[PDB]
């Protein structure tokens, strides 16, 4: 679910754990007290889901975990009571996933209303799944 | 009786009628469609003598054929017949005749629709362009029968087209016809084959009709536009149509069109077309015509030319919609172009070919976004590619980190940054300035706020891209480096960079308004970096708090400036928190201009509704600080404690709205005094207890109560409510929970009884402001968590008697909801010590008493009882089904409720029925104690489902659905046994659903549901 | 005095009923009773340039209790459709009545209102509306329960249908 890395070869596109969150990783930005002391990175990250900003400064040769972020396509087939009932190619159903929020779920809720092919794009980290992007034919 | 029949229509449609206008409507709509309303109706068509007006009647009386096989024979008859004599007379010389003409189109094509489904007979129309062609040849009666089904050739088709009213003829009958059934379809869908007809007669013949005006010149006629939009409507709703060489006509068509060929006629109902098409169902169109467009409006160029030609002769409302099109055209490829800018994963390799293709297509995009004439009051250019650069910036970051360019992160930095530089001067206040002067308090200034709302998002997307120094640190250190005003008060004096600070100060908001500035020691260094950051936020806030208002323009500009500076300052709450020795510069400045718009009593006189504003606005950003600042405000209580006994005076200038939250920020410091125990800080809490309801009693005993008091009286009942939210421990011990629990100063005594002596008076409990505000502050403590020393925290006793108090001698109708609620609050927090008797009671004095005289016939108290039941099935379902009322009252009543007009009451008992059945928390014994309840009155209940499922329209048949999905899952057996009776009463055809629902189980209902709603319909 | 014709048309329980109810008796109709056919009635307006009279024809929206269903629509000087924003399927009709609309007359200034903005759920966001690009059609967000925008329709009425944009109802 999670790997360590080195604070120091942190990425500034990667993702990485703040606060028991997951993150993308937006700037990262390094400080030094004094030539003989040791440096220290300050990274600054966009939750992966709920969408707020974390920020942490840790010093050099300290290790961070890094979340394994998998992105996955699944063609919408329900929506129940603000769930979305999801299928795989190999013909599995997984309706724990809730609906998103926002113009997100305002247009999928449109879309499986008109009764459109949709495919959803949903981002999974570390315990927590939801609907990210829609694609339809 | 035809003679009166012509003389009620044409008093129907007189300027002032005499009688009635009601009743002659009545009359004639009583006429139809008894076995003469047929034959009136064609006599009124074939008299030449008749007005315009009672022929359209005539076609309108025709058009009743649903009151059996036989009579749509020989109405269709009648029809075509009246159809060629009105056809044959506008071609000449009649002018403003097509009225009826269209009329009798949408009659034809409700026959199309009617004869073409399944069901001596007759055969199908098949294509009624053609029949109406050949019926233009003129034993006599025996030519429809042939002409009606079969028909000629292409070639005699454009033989008809020697006219041009001919051509406008057929145009508009194969809009008309694709008109309806698009409306048919929309309604209900009960169509699936009539398509098919349509797709292997009728589309052949309109698209031949249609590409001949494209191609041919003579017979061109702008009409085809309308009639184009019309067929891509019900080919985007249903469904291979081609249409393809039809869009590479009109490409071909729309670059011919120039100013002194068409004057850009034609390329406008074309790019409206196009327009619609991109924004409805984009790919409607082949990838190749896609590629047309581009080369076409991205190219001296055609665009460029049509563009011109729009901005010299000051056509703005042409040019905006011109934008619509191109950013709706350029939004279907936002996934395309972002993937071969920062991504690799594309078409080509090792070129790089299509770089310098995209690299150029990107700066065309950007000086499109510039686009001079400034925004909304001349183009909406880049009103509309804010949608646009919002999708990109979400498709970046939506890439896969492994897929990514090696100069992605540059190539976005440097694109989205010129971005910012664009749209900075396009939010700019001189923009809206030029509106209120040019076109004054016009729509134009609130679309120019969703502007800058569109961009505020657009800023909150980039952030996530440029970063803090490359975003953020750009609109700091641009404002925090340099002194905005030299001279003191802080005045700058100049407009340029106080336009230039504000646009910075807004955009600095809403990206800061994503973060939080506690965990966060990046705020602290970037503004201890800059030396007059802090210095010019306040000089933002005073140079337009301080600017006097002489124009309107000024006025709301004023408003403008501090409606940003103090948001700002209520979003830096958490580096005040970080930077406790800068928060005194703020709160002086706020409280110098709170004295500013108090101690001035001037009014000339609408200046005070903006000086109310502007002191609503002060308040809440002081509100705000207290909120989070708490602490560091502490050495202010003293100062604001004593300020509040100045303004709390019946006898001042300050709003009633402002004492609210100054109450509110007060009990904000307060709260925060929990160091040295409870007992002084209840010293503050019984001062401005003793303050508040000092007061109220001194108001309610002297002057005699009229609406300035009850708007005193109410003001000070809020400033309680605050007060008592303002003292909640925020989510973010036992001494003082037993200092509360015992309260020895009496604060929840004083405030209840504050509260009834207000509740007491006639004047005040049947005022629903009152009892709303009443019943919150008692509900103040209660679904708090459980272990926090509140100091309002009310007992089950306590609110009882208070609810009982006060219900009986207020008003029953608008007042009990608020009753009802703070009885759900009570059962919600004390659901462990709850009795089913002590509910009984409950259910008995507030809502069964009051029932049968006040509920039942009234919608929104009968959504609120409703509401209630369903708050004691999803808290505690023991306390409803071991109710004496449960099988006695509850269940009967709310049985009858289910066929209920109202939709929001439809909703309610449609959940309480659905909570019942599907509820998880039944006890064994409960579970079968509904199970065997909803069993007996099974077959009642999927009565009063279907009753209302037939007697009720579109738009609620998904309230229904979820019910019945819910009933025949947990009982599928009894739910055959409750269908075949209730069915019939509610005809053969029912059946149907019987074996198609219940194999379903769930999840896919509805869609069985209203194809048996479509059959049961008709009839 | 000069008189105009209104026609309002609209889904049925878009609250048709209840907007002239509450311009003509100032009270809010909480029951739903299906309009049969049509209701005409009067309604005065008090302007600068002296009194309007504005013949608001209220269409039933059902298709089983319409009536005329266009007959009402002759002779017609003034549109207004009336979907809901708490119903997608209102919104998604309007088309349907602005074609009849046009059908009969041809230019008479028609005003889109989406009723029950008051509601907190709202189904049909103001973004969405592309209908006011038309100098003939413009959109309001109304509300009949707390009279927001509540003259607002009428207003921009009695300016297309006389012409004189300045003119407003202060009575
Ligand atoms: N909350 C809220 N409810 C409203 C509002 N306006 C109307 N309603 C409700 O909507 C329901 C619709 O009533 P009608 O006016 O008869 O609906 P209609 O549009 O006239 O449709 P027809 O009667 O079939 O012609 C009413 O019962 C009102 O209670 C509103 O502004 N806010
Ligand atoms: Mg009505």
């Amino acid at each position: 679910a999670t790997y360590p890395m080195q604070c120091s070869a942190l990425r500034k596109n990667g993702f990485v754990v703040i606060k028991s969150r997951p993150c993308k990783i937006v700037d990262m930005s390094t400080s030094k007290t004094g030539k003989h002391g040791h440096a220290k990175v300050h990274l600054v990250a966009i939750d992966i889901f709920t969408g707020k900003k974390l920020e942490d400064l840790s010093p050099s040769t300290h290790n961070m975990e890094v979340p394994v972020v998998k992105r996955n396509e699944y063609q919408l087939l329900d929506i129940d009571d603000g769930f979305l009932s999801l299928m795989n190619m190999d013909g599995d159903t997984k309706d724990d996933v809730k609906a998103p929020e926002g113009e997100l779920g305002d247009s999928l809720q449109t879309a499986f209303d008109e009764g459109k092919d949709l495919m959803v794009t949903i981002i999974s980290a570390m315990g927590e799944e939801a609907a990210i992007s829609f694609k339809e034919a | 009786s035809i003679h009166e029949v012509v003389a009620l229509i044409e008093e129907l449609y007189s300027p002032h009628p005499k009688h009635d206008v009601n009743q002659i409507q009545q009359s004639l709509q009583s006429i139809q469609k008894s076995e003469q309303g047929f034959h009136l109706a064609n006599e009124l068509l074939s008299d030449d003598k008749y007005s315009a007006n009672v022929k359209y009647f005539g076609a309108l009386t025709l058009t009743v054929q649903l009151n059996t096989l036989w009579n749509v024979f020989r109405s269709n008859l009648l029809y075509l017949t009246k159809f060629s004599t009105l056809y044959v007379s506008n071609p000449n010389m009649y002018g403003q005749s097509l009225i009826i003409i269209k009329k009798l189109m949408s009659n034809l094509s409700l026959i199309f629709t009617k004869i073409n489904d399944p069901q001596n007979m007759i055969k199908q129309w098949n294509n009624p362009i053609n029949t109406f062609i050949q019926l233009m040849s003129v034993a006599d009666q025996l030519l429809l029968d042939s002409i009606n089904c079969s028909l000629t050739y292409e070639q005699l088709s454009q033989f008809v087209s020697l006219s041009q009213k001919h051509n406008e003829l057929a145009l508009t009958f194969t809009e008309v016809i694709v008109e309806d059934l698009t409306k048919f379809q929309t309604k209900r869908h009960s169509m699936s084959q009539i398509h098919e007809v349509v797709h292997e007669h009728l589309y052949i013949s309109t698209m031949a009709l249609i590409n001949l005006n494209l191609t041919a010149q003579a017979v061109f006629n702008p009409t085809v536009f309308d009639c184009i939009t019309a067929w891509i409507n019900y080919i985007s709703l249903t469904r291979r149509m081609d249409l393809s060489e039809i869009f590479q006509n009109l490409i071909d068509l729309m670059y011919q069109s120039t100013e002194g060929s068409d004057g850009y006629e034609n390329a406008e109902k074309i790019l409206t077309i196009f327009g619609n098409v991109f924004a409805n169902d984009p790919l409607l169109m082949s990838y190749d015509l896609r590629q047309q467009i581009e080369c076409i409006f991205l190219g001296n160029s055609w665009m460029l030319q049509y563009m011109n030609y729009l901005v010299t002769n000051d056509f703005f409302s042409e040019l905006k919609e011109l934008a619509i099109c191109i950013v709706d055209f350029l939004q279907i490829n936002t996934l395309s172009v972002c993937n071969k800018l920062f991504t690799n994963i594309q078409a080509a390799d090792n070129g790089q070919v299509q770089d310098e293709y995209i690299q150029e297509y990107i700066k065309v995009l950007l000086q499109m976004t510039n686009f001079p004439l400034t925004p909304v009051l001349q183009e909406f250019f880049s009103v509309r590619m804010v949608d646009f650069w919002l999708d990109l910036s979400d498709a970046y970051t939506n890439l896969a980190s492994e897929t990514l360019r090696p100069n992605s992160i540059e190539l976005s930095t440097q694109i989205f940054q010129q971005l910012i530089n664009i749209y900075l001067p396009k939010i700019s206040l001189s923009v809206k300035q030029r509106i209120i002067e040019e076109e004054g308090e016009s729509t134009s200034v609130n679309e120019f706020e969703d502007f800058r709302n569109a961009v505020s998002d657009l800023a909150q997307s980039l952030w996530s891209i440029l970063g803090n120094d490359n975003l953020t640190n750009v609109l700091i250190d641009g404002m925090g480096q340099m002194p905005a005003a030299s001279d003191e008060t802080l005045i700058i004096k100049d407009t340029d960079v106080l336009f230039r600070i504000e646009t910075m100060c807004f955009v600095l908001n809403t990206i800061l308004v994503d973060m939080t500035l506690s965990e966060s020691p990046w705020i602290k260094n970037i503004v201890d970096a800059n030396k007059f950051f802090n210095q010019n936020v306040i000089s933002v806030f005073q140079t337009g708090f301080q600017t006097s208002a002489s124009t309107k323009v000024s006025q709301i500009l004023k408003l403008d400036f501090v409606r940003t500076s103090t948001t700002l300052i209520g979003t830096l709450a958490g580096y005040f928190k970080q930077e406790p020795f800068q928060l005194n510069p703020y709160v002086e400045a706020l409280f110098q201009g709170l004295h500013t718009c108090t101690n001035f009593t001037s009014k000339n006189e609408q200046e005070k509704i903006s000086n109310d504003k502007l002191e609503v606005m002060v308040i809440k950003t002081v509100s705000t600080l207290c909120e989070t600042c708490r602490e560091e405000l502490t050495p202010y209580l003293m100062h604001f404690i004593s300020f509040l006994n100045t303004v709390i005076m019946p006898d001042s200038n300050v709003s009633h709205f402002t004492r609210t939250k100054l109450v509110r920020s007060i009990g904000y410091v307060v709260q925060c005094q929990v160091s040295n125990g409870p007992e002084e800080q209840a010293k503050y809490i019984l001062q401005l207890t003793n303050l508040l309801s000092g007061s109220i009693e001194h108001c309610l005993a002297s002057s005699v109560q009229l609406q300035e008091q009850q708007d005193y009286i109410n003001c000070l009942l809020y400033c309680i409510s605050e007060l008592a939210t303002s003292l909640i421990q925020p989510t973010e011990l036992s001494e003082f929970q037993s200092f509360w629990s015992s309260d020895p100063l009496q604060i929840r005594s004083k405030i209840m009884c504050t509260i009834d002596k207000v509740l007491d008076n006639s004047i005040y409990c049947k005022n629903s402001a009152f009892v709303e505000i009443g019943c919150l502050i008692v509900g103040k403590g209660l679904n708090l968590p459980d272990g926090e020393p509140y100091f309002l925290k009310y007992n089950m006793s306590e609110v009882m008697n208070f609810v009982l108090r006060h219900v009986p001698n207020c008003e029953l109708a608008t007042c009990l909801p608020y009753f009802v609620y703070l009885l759900e609050k009570l059962i919600s927090e004390f659901r462990k010590e709850l009795t089913p008797q002590e509910f009984d009671f409950m259910f008995e004095k507030i809502l069964l008493v009051y029932y049968d005289a006040y509920i039942i016939n009234d919608p929104d108290l009968l959504q609120m009882t409703i509401g209630f039941v369903n708050n004691v099935l999803d808290v505690k379902p023991g306390l409803a089904i071991g109710s004496k009322h449960w099988t006695s009252f509850i269940l009967p009543q709310f049985l009858k409720l289910i066929p209920s007009r109202e939709k929001f009451t439809i909703v309610a008992v449609a959940k309480f029925w659905t909570k019942l059945i599907n509820n998880k928390k039944y006890n064994q014994e409960e579970l079968t104690t509904v199970r065997q309840q909803v069993s007996s009155i099974g077959g009642d209940l999927v009565y009063q489902i279907m009753y209302g499922l037939f007697h009720t329209q579109r738009s609620d048949l998904n309230s229904y659905t979820d019910l019945l999905r819910a009933l025949v899952a947990k009982f599928p057996i009894e739910a055959r046994e409750w269908l075949v009776a209730v069915l019939p009463q509610i005809a053969g055809h029912e059946k149907f659903i019987n074996k198609l629902l219940i194999t379903r189980g769930s999840r896919a209902a509805g869609n069985v549901i209203l194809q048996w709603w479509l059959d049961c319909t008709t009839l | 005095q000069v008189q105009f014709k209104l026609v309002l048309v609209g889904d049925g329980g878009t609250g048709k009923t209840t907007f002239v109810k509450r311009h003509l008796t100032g009270e809010f109709e909480k029951k739903y009773v299906a309009t049969l056919g049509v209701e005409v009635h009067p309604l005065v307006f008090h302007t600068n340039r002296g009194p309007i009279k504005f013949n608001v024809w209220d269409t039933a929206g059902l298709e089983k209790f319409g009536g005329l269903r266009d007959g009402y629509y002759i002779q017609a000087q003034c549109a207004i459709i009336m979907f809901d924003v708490t119903s997608r399927v209102t919104y998604k009709n309007v088309p349907n009545w602005h074609r009849d609309l046009v059908r009969v007359c041809e230019n008479i200034p028609i005003v889109l209102c989406g009723n029950k903005v008051d509601i907190k759920d709202r189904k049909v966001k103001a973004k969405s509306i592309v209908f006011h690009r038309k100098k003939n059609l413009q959109y309001y967000d109304i509300s009949a329960k707390s009279n927001y925008n509540f003259e607002k329709p009428f207003l921009w009425l009695a300016r297309k249908l006389i012409g004189d944009p300045n003119l407003e109802f202060v009575a």
